[PDB]
């Protein structure tokens, strides 16, 4: 349905992130994903309303490149954010419907990685981890207990493993798995799922 | 020193302008036949580091009404960005031909604007410097118009606006018969542009179009301009 | 009223179904409830009669003006966009308007899903009807990308028939279109009561 | 500048790729021209020499002057002492 | 001198408080076609003088169909008098819509004056420098009116414009109480010999020029045009 | 908009030399008599009359507006032109505008008039449905009195035996007995040809045997 | 409050020959149980052998009717060339497609004559859409009759042996045949019935009285 | 449950002789669900004056940022500083505009002035109305408890030390009312020679 | 309205006579038993030779009545005279209708000019403009309708009217209502405006009560 998985570890964040690609009452087709790359440095996921997220993303993703080239220099991840929470706390008071929760993953070069989430009162938080949707239920336990600080990357490989052989297990929803990015410095990658 | 002035003489300062500006640019030629509209013109060039590929001033409005313009290049852009919407927006409307006539009106209403005083509406302080040659094809049959920067339009069958065009216009008349044959024409044509010409011949300054019913608009190609040329 | 297309070994196979209208039994179609947005494109009525029609002869003037302005074939994935954007700013003033523009480019073959929200994703296999549901289960069966042209018409026409049963808004005549790269080409319109 | 950069990137939106070089100076121009042929307004009347690719590997200068008109050339020199 | 002067003020007024721009406003009238306009008070004629600017056009009209039941003739440019007409068809529309009576084309001509006097009357306008020859078929008949660019509006049983607008009025006056309120025939013989007063009379009368208009009791706007004026010859 | 304070019972009719019309003075407030005696004759120009029904604070407003049109114009704004078909007209599109926005008025007017050689009687209404018919009646007697109105006015022949207005006086006095939201009083106004006529302060005349079988007062 | 809406609608029948087309109506015009006017069609000849008609409310259907008869007038005006029946039936839809918000509305049918020598009838829907027909019965009594007089004027169901070619005076039999039945089946249909009968030689008009109880 | 009740939260300040105190819970969870216990709802301007803000935490992002524009500019033009009595008026200007919206906020201003040397305390209302304190403040949904609480455990004199513990018994108590738990207390203690930064421990579930 | 609304029972006329019109109120305004407004005026000069009596709701009349004499003031210094008949009328029936519903008044303007001597109208809820022989006002005027009707007087005297509004207040406010208190008069004549004030102890024991008033 709606659902996102994060995870910092200090060297590396892996995400899960929805798919779909014909869904509508039925599964034939899951394929297409409901984030953006919002640069080489950030990364961003989104889940809400299906309209507005394609609505809101482009416009962040515009600007943030016209700054790039103008600046000629890179805004900081969380310097984004606050701008990010600061557009779509207007939006919420006004007529038209920005209600979206988005998770904003980004990379800094010299102060190491940092994760953002956003819910849709607009309340912007870093936390190592954290999820959201019908997957967060499920997964949090996982990640309280098997996580400690400072984990090694071997450990977060296995650790998303477990997931997956749980949402299977109790057993949710009617589409099989997530999707599973790796974002990290030397750019975007992809932990394939089974 | 106004320029919303209508003038002692009566008869306005600027429009008056527009006409030297236009003996300033190149030569355009129109003959409409019997059967078929051709349009000739010079895009010319100067230097050998150019590409007047590029270049070109006759334009299809639609794919049964054309225009050649001769005069300020620049505004004949602005000019044609307005038209060709009009027509666009008849279609939506009624999914329906426009006249060649109802689309030069359109386009002339545009043409007054002038000034920021009370006779025109302002957005422009001046008149488009340029001159068209419309031409189309409708049950009307082939015709063409000739749009004067006066902001009117007159109807023609042939006609040369151009540096060269109290000349031409005099050669025009020897050459050009109510029934004549569109072929034939168009040798008749490449005999007026040859005689203006200073700089060569060749089919990389010059350029012709015609629209006849059975083939629709079409702009004439290299190999077809050469072959023309070993013809006379 | 169910409506389907699929990709395969060569363009697409676009099929819906028409019929006259009074609320009761009918077999004499109606008019179309494809548009012809371009000689090149199709795009799908799965929406309001008078939204599509408005909206989607819209969308045709831009391509007009864009393709005579720029010198160039207008992009299937550029119309999509293009389309998105203004459903969008009909959101929060009701309707309906759902489509599919199907497309074959020097970009590929391309079929986008296009709803009432404003929601744009692009496919490869799409079946958009009430009856839907039905003939998915008989376009899966048949799904391939190796297919032959012949039989993908039949594999349509059957998946059609089979709603006819389901859905009373359906039925009375399928047309069938093969889109090719000079043009659609109609595989031509097939009476559901024959077999 | 600015102009420019917002410009491409409302291409960039639509047409879901960079555009052609043309294009880009087709706009410019389109202002300059504009600024004369409208009241309470004149061009700043400067020239450019725009230059770069698309996906192809074809070269591109496109020339752009304040008389409001582009075209295209093999090579070019402007300003000071061009004879 | 002081030419300059009186162009640049709209809002002129000289020791003998003369208004140049009108006076501008005349010369440019004089520059038009030849146009006349004759009325029996049944029927109403109007020859008017379509000419091209060369031999390889063909004339331009200056007999305009404004509505059904009126009409005009222009002397002076084409570009203003298309601006006018947009006006007063849409002034006929609502009278249709709101009222559905046709209205007297003597109330229509007074209310346009206003419009333009006004904008004279303070900064901006230039003279428009067209003078009309207005006909209509009302109520209690045909009616003529002359507009002008000085807003001068005037009912008049024939009127003439054009340069040498005076030697056919001579003759109009001469022959008007032959004019009568009868005959179709005569009104437009008269016309085509009034016609050639007003032309240098070097020019030899033809039929491609001549352009000939008609409205009296059970007619409405027709026109004839080219060959079709040779029936009526 | 809404109801204040109203009037009811306007009826008309053609006939042979003008059109005949009939009204009650009342201006009730749901039904304490507010004002009695009251109008609601409005002559226009001098050849045309409007008989108003509905509401009393409306029917003021439209009077000023119509009050304009004479009293403009260089020769009079209703003399020359302005025919009953046109005036007919221009009452109906100002009920349209009003209907459209959804800010309504809340009346039902008869035009009745003559031409010039034609009677000329014209309803318009709040729904603003305009039509013209030989025989109208507004508000109860709409229902009521329009069936007894309409055995002599939809036979021709029969109207042609007389001047109209034993009719309507007969109706009224049925509508006045069967009614106490009526009040006993009621004015009468002919349009002739050329000429108007207005009847004033009648009250109801008293029957043989139907004053003994039903009265007028609660 | 006050309504938005309050019907008006009879019921009509448009018949398309193949040189020559018919659009009948009754005059009666009734809402529910009140009786608004005995007489009125809602069938109106545009002129130019353009017959139209629009069923829905009567405050619509005088204003549309007046308002394209000026965009007929000031098109000529604007060059000499007049709409087809194509194009009067987009104009129609934009109409209605603006009405979208607008809150009364109107089933609006036009016919005509082509220039290819036979009728079109271009039938609307309420909020804009256009359909080709062959035949059309619109307004209140058409949906009980209509499956009758697509069979009988038709033979285009797949429930009959033949088929036969229309022929005028065939139609105008059928039509009268239709609406005396009709009369006793509603209390839309009644009192007389105006045939606007449709040929190239110009538009003549026929009425025949029917029943009422 | 409510417009400012999502997250919850309280805040506390109580008065000493020569020293004020502010103290305020942490926590930040998205409905009832916690995230995380931690989220400043107190910030300073200038090292002496605390502004402590209770509404929903979107609002009160945007609103100590709006402060921030607004006193820095003031600041500059005048060019001395601001008082106490500065930032409280101008809190109320604020609240007046967000008033007819659905930003709704309870400020509670509280510092030692030390170019005046007087403790300072104020609570605001989000009708927009301001009402000076004394002695005792209070802020949170909590409020009538905690106003209770205040009124009892208070006694005339205080030195730093006692104002310590009865804050942190205060803070103890608040904690214990919560639905939303939250857990996680700041404490910061006012001197006009020192501040003291306190977290606190307290109940972990 | 605004937030009011009244309950009680209201009791106002005026009645002409030859030397002019004489004006009769009741005063204080209650919303309930619980009293809204004490004894209080709202015989109310807004001319010399224009009173007025307010009714409904206090805010919105008191409103009505300063703006009226806004632009009596200033019509009044430049044409010179006002009569009462056309002209106060119309000012004070735009504004009802204008502000419609939102809008509670009513209003019995009576004033005396020897330019057509004294005139008497009365704006209802509509914002009719009426010419009254002489009005009757308020909700209270159910109970005086069957005295006005009973007795049929006929001839004015000053002293004739004044038994006459005494009678019919006085019995009204019984009843029903909790209005009461002083009845407050006005009677305008070329002398000039008297006052006249009766306590509510003075004004019970009275009759007579006309209704043709000739």
């Amino acid at each position: 349905m709606e659902y996102l998985i994060g995870i910092q570890g200090p060297d590396y964040v892996l995400v899960a992130s929805d798919r779909v690609a014909a869904s509508n009452i039925v599964q034939m087709k899951d394929d297409h994903d409901k984030m953006f790359k919002m640069s080489e440095k950030i990364l961003l996921l989104c889940v809400g309303e299906a309209g507005d997220t394609v609505q809101f993303a482009e416009y962040i993703q515009k600007n943030v490149q016209l700054y790039k080239m103008r600046n000629g220099y890179e805004l900081s991840p969380t310097a984004a954010a606050n701008f990010t929470r600061r557009n779509l706390a207007d939006c919420l008071r006004s007529r038209t419907p920005y209600h979206v929760n988005l998770l904003l993953a980004g990379y800094d070069e010299h102060e190491g990685p940092a994760l953002y989430y956003m819910d849709y009162l607009a309340a912007l938080a870093k936390a190592p981890f954290a999820a959201h949707g019908y997957g967060a239920f499920l997964t949090l336990s996982i990640l309280d207990r098997y996580y400690t600080p400072t984990i090694s990357r071997e450990r977060a490989v296995e650790l998303l493993r477990k997931c997956l052989e749980e949402l299977q297990k109790r057993f949710i929803l009617n589409l099989p798995t997530f999707s599973v990015r790796i974002i990290d410095k030397n750019g975007i990658h992809d932990l394939d799922n089974i | 020193r106004g320029v919303n002035t209508f003038s002692p003489e009566g008869r306005l300062f600027q429009v008056e302008y527009a006409i030297e500006a236009i003996k300033l640019g190149s030569t355009a030629i129109g003959i409409q036949t019997s059967e078929g509209v051709c349009l000739a013109v010079e895009k010319r060039i100067t230097s050998p580091l150019m590409e007047p590929s590029s270049i070109e001033k006759i334009v299809e409005i639609d794919a049964h009404i054309g225009c050649a313009m001769s005069g300020l290049i620049a505004d004949a852009k602005t000019l044609i960005d307005k038209a060709r919407v009009e027509t666009q927006n008849h279609w939506f409307t009624y999914n329906e031909t426009m006249t060649v006539e109802s689309v030069t009106q359109a386009v002339s209403n545009l043409a007054l604007q002038f000034g920021e005083e009370d006779a025109d509406p302002g957005a422009m302080s001046r008149p488009f410097g340029v001159a068209l040659l419309f031409g189309g094809v409708d049950e009307k049959g082939p015709q063409l118009f000739h749009m004067d920067p006066s902001g009117t339009f007159v109807q023609c069958d042939a006609r040369a606006i151009g540096s060269a065009s109290e000349g031409a216009q005099s050669s025009l008349q020897e050459v050009y018969h109510k029934s004549m044959t569109l072929k034939e024409a168009i040798k008749s044509s490449l005999i007026i542009l040859k005689q203006v010409m200073e700089e060569k011949l060749n089919a990389t300054n010059i350029e012709l179009a015609t629209v006849q019913p059975g083939q629709n608009f079409h702009m004439f190609t290299k190999e077809e301009l050469e072959e023309v040329i070993k013809d006379i | 009223t169910t409506t389907l297309a699929f990709k395969f070994r060569h363009g697409v196979i676009v099929a819906a179904d028409s019929r006259a209208t009074a609320g009761a039994y009918i077999a004499s179609q109606t008019v179309k409830k494809v548009i012809e947005i371009n000689p090149y494109l199709l795009g799908t009525m799965a929406g309001g009669a008078a939204d599509c029609s408005f909206w989607e002869r819209l969308l045709a003037r831009q391509c007009r003006i864009y393709e005579l302005r720029n010198k160039e074939r207008i992009s299937v994935a550029a119309a999509s966009k293009l389309l998105a954007n203004m459903v969008y700013q009909y959101k929060g003033m009701g309707l309906s308007m759902g489509t599919m523009i199907c497309g074959w480019d020097k970009r590929g073959p391309g079929l986008y899903y296009v709803d009432s929200e404003g929601n744009r994703i692009s496919g490869a296999t799409f079946s958009v009807g009430s009856g839907s549901v039905y003939a998915y289960g008989v376009m899966d069966r048949g799904y391939s990308y190796d297919l032959e042209v012949e039989q993908a018409y039949d594999l349509a026409r059957r998946a059609i028939y089979q709603a006819t049963y389901r859905d009373a808004y359906s039925g009375g005549a399928v047309n069938l279109y093969h889109v090719r790269e000079d043009g659609w080409i109609r595989v031509s319109s097939d009476n559901v009561a024959d077999l | 500048i600015n102009r420019a950069r917002v410009e491409c990137q409302s291409h960039r939106l639509t047409v879901e790729d960079p555009v052609t070089v043309e294009y880009i100076t087709r706009y410019i121009a389109s202002l300059k021209q504009r600024y004369t042929q409208s009241n309470g307004r004149r061009p700043f009347g400067i020239s450019a020499l725009i230059v770069g690719f698309d996906f192809d590997g074809t070269p591109r200068l496109y020339q752009t002057d304040p008389s409001g008109t582009y075209h295209a050339w093999k090579a070019n020199a402007i300003g000071r002492g061009a004879k | 001198m002081f030419r300059n002067q009186y162009d640049n003020d709209v809002t002129v007024w000289s020791p003998q408080g003369r208004i140049h721009q009108i006076e501008y406003a005349m010369e440019a009238v004089k520059q038009g076609s030849a146009t006349v306009g004759l009325k029996s008070k049944t029927h109403a004629v109007l020859v008017a003088l379509k000419r091209a600017q060369s031999e390889l056009a063909a004339h331009q009209k200056k007999i305009l169909h404004v509505d059904n039941h009126i009409g005009i003739s222009i002397a002076g440019l084409t570009a203003d008098a298309r601006l006018l007409c947009n006006f007063m068809r849409q002034e006929c529309l609502d009278s249709r819509f709101v009222f559905d009576r046709p209205l007297p084309v003597s109330r229509l001509v007074s209310l346009i004056g206003s419009k333009t006097q006004i904008p004279t009357q303070r900064y901006g306008r230039r003279p428009y420098g067209v003078g009309l020859l207005i006909a209509g078929y009302d109520d209690m008949g045909p009616h003529i009116f002359q507009t002008c660019p000085s807003a001068n509006y005037f009912d008049c049983r024939a009127m003439s414009i054009g340069a040498r607008s005076q030697s056919a009025r001579t003759y109009l006056e001469r022959h008007m109480s032959e004019f009568m309120e009868c005959n179709l025939n005569e009104l437009v013989k008269h016309g085509l010999r009034a016609l050639r007063e007003t032309l240098p009379a070097e020019q030899d009368l033809t039929t491609k020029n001549v352009s000939i208009g008609i409205v009296g009791k059970d007619l409405e706007f027709t026109i004839y045009d080219d060959d079709d004026v040779s029936p009526f010859l | 908009q809404n109801p204040m304070v109203t009037g009811t019972s306007v009826l008309g009719v053609k006939f042979e030399g003008g059109v005949v019309i009939a009204a009650d003075m009342l201006g009730s407030y749901g039904s304490l008599a507010r004002f009695r005696n009251i109008s609601r004759i409005m002559r226009v120009n001098n050849s045309t009359m409007l008989g108003a029904s509905g509401d009393y604070a409306d029917f003021q407003y439209l009077k000023q507006v119509l009050g304009q049109m004479v009293i403009d114009e260089e020769l009079l704004g209703d003399g020359h032109s302005y025919s009953p078909r046109a005036i007919h007209s221009w009452l109906t599109r100002a009920m349209y505008s009003r209907r459209s926005k959804m800010n309504p008025l809340w009346n039902t007017m008869v035009i009745g008039g003559y031409a010039d050689g034609e009677s000329f009687l014209g309803y318009v209404d709040m729904l603003g449905v305009a039509y013209e018919a030989p025989s109208l009646a507004t508000g109860y007697g709409a229902y009521l009195a329009q069936p007894l109105l309409r055995e002599v006015l939809e036979k021709q022949p029969v109207l042609s035996q007389t001047e109209a207005r034993d009719l309507v006086e007969r109706c009224m006095r049925v509508l006045y007995y069967r009614d106490a939201r009526s009040y006993n009083r009621f004015q009468i106004a002919t349009v002739t040809e050329k000429g108007v006529e207005i009847e004033g302060p009648l009250s109801t005349e008293t029957n043989w045997d139907i004053a003994h079988m039903i009265s007028g007062f609660e | 409050r006050f309504s938005p809406y309050v019907f008006n609608g009879g019921t009509i029948l448009a018949i398309a020959g193949e040189d020559f087309a018919i659009v009948a109506s009754d005059t009666r015009l009734s809402e529910g149980f009140s009786i608004h006017t005995r007489d009125s069609p809602k069938c109106y000849k545009l002129t130019d052998k353009t017959v139209i008609g629009c069923s829905g409310f009567h405050g619509d259907c005088l204003t549309l009717t007046k308002i394209i008869e000026a965009r007929l007038k000031m098109y000529k005006h604007s060059n000499n060339k007049a709409m087809t029946t194509g194009a009067i039936a987009a104009m129609l839809s934009t109409i209605l497609y603006s009405r979208r918000f607008f809150p009364y509305y109107v089933y609006n049918i036009i016919g005509g004559l082509d220039e290819e020598g036979k009728g079109a009838v271009y039938s609307f829907d309420p909020v804009g859409s256009y359909q080709r027909d062959s035949f059309k019965a619109g307004g209140s009594a058409s949906a009980m009759l209509q499956p009758l007089l697509d069979n009988q004027v038709g033979f285009k169901n797949m429930q009959n042996v033949e088929h036969v070619p229309l022929s005028l005076d065939r139609a105008m039999r059928l039509v009268k045949d239709v609406f005396i039945s009709a009369a006793e089946r509603d209390v839309y249909t009644g009192d007389a019935l105006r045939i606007c009968i449709v040929t190239k030689e110009g538009i003549r008009e026929e009425t025949v009285s029917l029943r009422k109880d | 449950m409510s417009i400012m009740s999502y997250n919850g939260g309280a805040v506390m300040a109580m008065k000493g002789k020569n020293c004020v105190a502010i103290a305020a819970d942490r926590r930040f969870g998205i409905q009832a669900q916690m995230v995380t216990t931690d989220f400043q709802k107190i910030f300073p301007m200038g090292d002496r004056l605390y502004i402590g803000l209770a509404g929903l935490a979107t609002d009160v992002q945007t609103v100590a940022q709006r402060l921030k524009f607004r006193l820095n500019l003031y600041e500059l033009k005048e060019g001395r500083q601001i008082k106490p009595y500065t930032l409280m008026s101008m809190v109320a200007n604020l609240l007046y505009e967000k008033r007819f919206g659905p930003y709704y906020t309870e400020p509670v201003i509280a510092g030692l002035d030390p170019k005046t040397f007087k403790p300072f305390i104020c609570s605001l209302d989000l009708i927009g109305c301001p009402m000076v304190t004394d002695d005792f403040v209070v802020s949170g949904t909590c409020a009538e408890q905690m106003y209770g609480m205040c009124e009892s455990l208070w006694e005339p004199n205080m030195d730093p030390d006692h104002l310590f513990e009865t804050i942190s018994q205060a803070m103890l108590n608040a904690v214990d009312r919560d639905a939303v738990s939250g857990m996680g207390v700041i404490v910061h203690i006012i001197e006009k020679d020192k501040i003291t930064t306190r977290t606190l421990k307290a109940r972990m579930d | 309205w605004e937030s009011r609304e009244v309950s009680t029972g209201t009791t106002i006329m005026a009645v002409q006579f030859d030397g002019g019109v004489v004006l009769g109120a009741d005063s204080r305004t209650t919303t309930g038993s619980y009293i809204a407004n004490r004894v209080t005026d709202k015989l109310t000069p807004i001319h010399d030779r224009i009173f007025c009596c307010r009714s409904g709701s206090a805010a919105d009349t008191q409103a009505v009545a300063d703006a009226v004499t806004y632009q009596l003031g200033f019509h009044s210094i430049e044409l010179n005279e006002p009569p009462l008949v056309h002209t106060a009328a119309s000012l004070f029936k735009e504004m009802c209708y204008r502000y419609r519903e939102d809008l509670m008044a009513g209003i019995i303007i009576a004033g005396w000019d020897p330019q057509e001597g004294g005139q008497v109208y009365s704006v209802p809820m509509g914002g009719m403009m009426v010419r009254q022989s002489f009005a009757i006002g308020g909700s209270g005027s159910s109970y005086i309708y069957g005295y006005v009707d009973a007795t049929y007087r006929e001839g004015m005297t000053k002293e004739e009217c004044l038994q006459f509004t005494a009678n019919a207040l006085a019995l009204a406010m019984e009843r029903d209502g909790s209005s009461g208190g002083v009845i407050r008069l006005a009677a305008i004549a070329e002398s000039g405006v008297e006052r006249q004030v009766l306590l509510g102890d003075q004004i019970p024991k009275f009759a007579v009560a006309t209704l043709p008033p000739a």
